[PDB]
């Protein structure tokens, strides 16, 4: 406690870093907010014998977890297989978007094993188009109304390819009884947006 | 899965005229649809995504609108470079799927087919079975009644019939109906007959023959 | 630049594994960008989704299959692949492998050129070529194709020279198992005796070309 500002990927002492990873992951133990962007990739986990980079442990990504604000953008391509959701994140409060993926993306979910999102404290995201794609078991994402998190106009999301509305209806996967109308990131109380 | 509906499953027009296609999904897909041209051994062409939005160098007379589970894509004015198969795609849940497609065909006078018989040849005999064909040439449309008759009695279950596509210079079909049978049932029979109703004609024509004459 | 292109055997017994590769130029195959996908139709009939792979290792398949269905990368070639166990006749298709820009357009962009392939337990065989006789302006004559496997057969009139008013049909599948075709062509009645026709067809998965003379009978 209290603030304190890191650099992400691909700035400052990162600039020439492809993912987060085992190397550089400690420089992150207690920042609150990321001056840039954050990179989850394969590499991080597979490891790279061209950098001299080990393999990522898995539970080291909770070292994020202190984590409020995001001045970039959000990337994650890979995840651990047996993770129901994006845990890490469950602080993150603000993705702004003044540096965006392709120039298009603030936040961007890419074929990973989920079952729901997560990002209960997620409040904002201030510029830049959201995409989860591919996420074969992935439901709650259309329960939320997207367009209240925006803070500019023309923001919208792709959500494509993922696990169909009507399987997780039969396998009551929806959001809580006690839930109003603005939806979950989950199907428990703790869950749902407005109460 | 959500289920892709196109209807019509085929369009009958000339060129210039305005084509409208539409497509409709069992469940909602938001705008997460894609349009699809394909023509005779080659890949699907991209058109159209996003419902919407018209992929680079497709030409303008091209457009598509909708929301939900309605579709549709709209030629303004066709090319004859247009006729072919239109496939619709949603993207927007797991697992992907396709349409039935509408296949756009070259509208075209009317022309009754001529009908011609050809009795199995000595050399097949040998062999111990007939082939007995019957072929319909140059013809349009496309719908045709085919009916074989041995000493009167009514075929059935041992015929197969082909079809080529239409003809790249005149447009018409033709259409080949074969009929076997071994060497002892053909033998037993005097009179064969292949009966052909189409609109072209006011009248069903019949061609036979008669076993060795 | 981008190229896409499909190989591998035409040809797969029942019950047995069938096998793909896609080559890729133009941008290597590793890459957050694309799923490698692959898709299939059978002759006559419509479009279907058969599943993708992405660099990160994981996987998706359409259920339809069952779980027969597996896909690879190898970035030694920059190429993906496809295994289908268990196949039958239901399984015969032209196969597509096919690219998708996830932050692009958002759909199949390229494609590859498609190939063909048959599940059958037939032996190869050779066909026979029977006349179809003229009789009764204009006439029709032609040849009966019978009893050959696999598919094709070409068939060209005169050596090439007859070339107008010729119909050759797609080919049926038979209760037996062979393949059964006839060529047409239609002619004025009045040179029936002075104009003489011959049928050339070809089958080179069998070692058999075959000429046939037909005549008025
Ligand atoms: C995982 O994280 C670690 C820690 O962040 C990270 O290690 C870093 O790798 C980069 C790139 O390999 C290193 O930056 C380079 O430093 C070398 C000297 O080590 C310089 O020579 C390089 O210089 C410029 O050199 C070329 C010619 O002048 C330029 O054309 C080019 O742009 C080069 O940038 C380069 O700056 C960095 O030193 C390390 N950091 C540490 C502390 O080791 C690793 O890459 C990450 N791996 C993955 C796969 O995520
Ligand atoms: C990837 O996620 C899926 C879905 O969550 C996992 O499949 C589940 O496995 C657990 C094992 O504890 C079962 O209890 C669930 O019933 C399964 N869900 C169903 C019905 O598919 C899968 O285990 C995960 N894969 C890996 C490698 O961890
Ligand atoms: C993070 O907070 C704990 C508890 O306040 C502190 O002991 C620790 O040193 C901090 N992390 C840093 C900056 O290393
Ligand atoms: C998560 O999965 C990996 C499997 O490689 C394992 O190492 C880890 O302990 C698992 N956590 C669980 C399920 O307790």
């Amino acid at each position: 406690e209290e603030k304190k500002v890191c650099n992400g990927i691909g700035i400052g002492e990162f600039k020439d870093s492809l993912s987060i990873n085992a190397t550089n992951i400690k420089h992150f133990k207690n920042c609150t907010s990321i001056s840039g962007d954050l990179h989850i990739l394969p590499v991080a986990f597979r490891g790279d014998s061209f950098t001299h980079t080990p393999p990522l442990d898995p539970q080291e990504l909770d070292i994020l977890k202190t984590v409020k604000e995001i001045t970039g953008f959000l990337l994650i391509q890979a995840w651990p297989e047996n993770r129901t959701d994006l845990h890490a994140f469950e602080n993150l409060e603000i993705i702004r978007g003044r540096t965006k993926q392709h120039g298009q993306f603030s936040l961007a979910v890419v074929s990973l094993n989920i079952t729901s999102l997560g990002l209960r404290s997620l409040k904002e995201i201030s510029d830049g188009d959201v995409i989860i794609s591919g996420n074969k078991n992935l439901c709650y994402a259309n329960t939320i109304n997207w367009k209240k998190l925006f803070g500019t106009s023309g923001q919208k999301t792709k959500i494509i390819s993922n696990r169909g509305e009507n399987s997780c209806k039969a396998t009551g996967q929806v959001c809580h009884a006690l839930c109003s109308p603005e939806g979950c990131w989950g199907p428990e109380p703790r869950d749902c947006v407005s109460c | 899965e959500i289920v892709m509906t196109q209807s019509p499953a085929t369009l009958s027009l000339s060129p210039g005229e305005r084509a409208t296609l539409s497509c409709r999904a069992s469940q909602s897909v938001s705008s997460y649809l894609a349009w699809y041209q394909q023509k005779p051994g080659q890949a699907p062409r991209l058109l159209i995504y996003d419902a919407s939005n018209r992929a680079t160098g497709i030409p303008a007379r091209f457009s598509g609108s909708g929301s939900g589970t309605d579709f549709t894509l709209t030629i303004s004015s066709l090319e004859p470079e247009d006729f072919a198969v239109y496939y619709c795609h949603q993207y927007g849940s797991t697992p992907l799927t396709f349409g039935g497609g509408t296949k756009a065909e070259i509208k075209r006078t009317v022309a009754a087919p001529s009908v011609f018989i050809f009795p199995p040849s000595d050399e097949q005999l040998k062999s111990g079975t007939a082939s007995v064909v019957c072929l319909l040439n140059n013809f349009y449309p496309r719908e045709a009644k085919v009916q074989w008759k041995v000493d009167n009695a009514l075929q059935s279950g041992n015929s197969q019939e082909s079809v080529t596509e239409q003809d790249s210079k005149d447009s018409t079909y033709s259409l080949s109906s074969t009929l076997t049978l071994s060497k002892a049932d053909y033998e037993k029979h005097k009179v064969y007959a292949c009966e052909v109703t189409h609109q072209g004609l006011s009248s069903p024509v019949t061609k036979s023959f008669n076993r060795g004459a | 630049q981008v190229q896409l292109q499909e190989s591998g055997p035409g040809l797969v017994k029942p019950s047995q594994t069938l096998s793909l590769t896609c080559t890729v130029s133009g941008g290597s195959i590793s890459s957050g960008d694309y799923y490698w996908s692959w898709i299939r139709q059978p002759p006559g009939k419509g479009l279907e989704w058969i599943g993708y792979i992405y660099y990160s290792g994981s996987t998706d398949y359409n259920p339809s299959l069952k779980s027969r269905v597996t896909m690879s990368v190898d970035t030694s070639k920059n190429q993906f692949s496809l295994k289908v166990n268990s196949v039958t006749a239901a399984d015969t298709a032209v196969y597509y492998c096919a690219r998708v820009s996830i932050f692009g357009v958002g759909t199949f962009d390229y494609w590859g050129q498609g190939t063909l392939v048959t599940v059958s337990s037939a032996s190869t065989k050779g066909p026979s070529v029977f006349p179809l006789a003229p009789s009764s302006g204009t006439a029709a004559l032609g040849c009966l194709v019978k009893d050959y496997f696999p598919e094709p057969v070409t068939v060209s009139w005169n050596s090439g020279a007859l070339t107008s008013g010729v119909h050759t049909f797609p080919a049926v599948l038979q209760s037996s198992g062979l393949y059964s075709l006839s060529s047409v062509v239609t002619v004025p009645s009045s040179s029936l005796g002075t104009q003489t026709y011959i049928c050339n067809v070809n089958h080179k998965p069998s070692n058999t070309k075959v000429d046939k003379k037909v005549e008025p009978k």
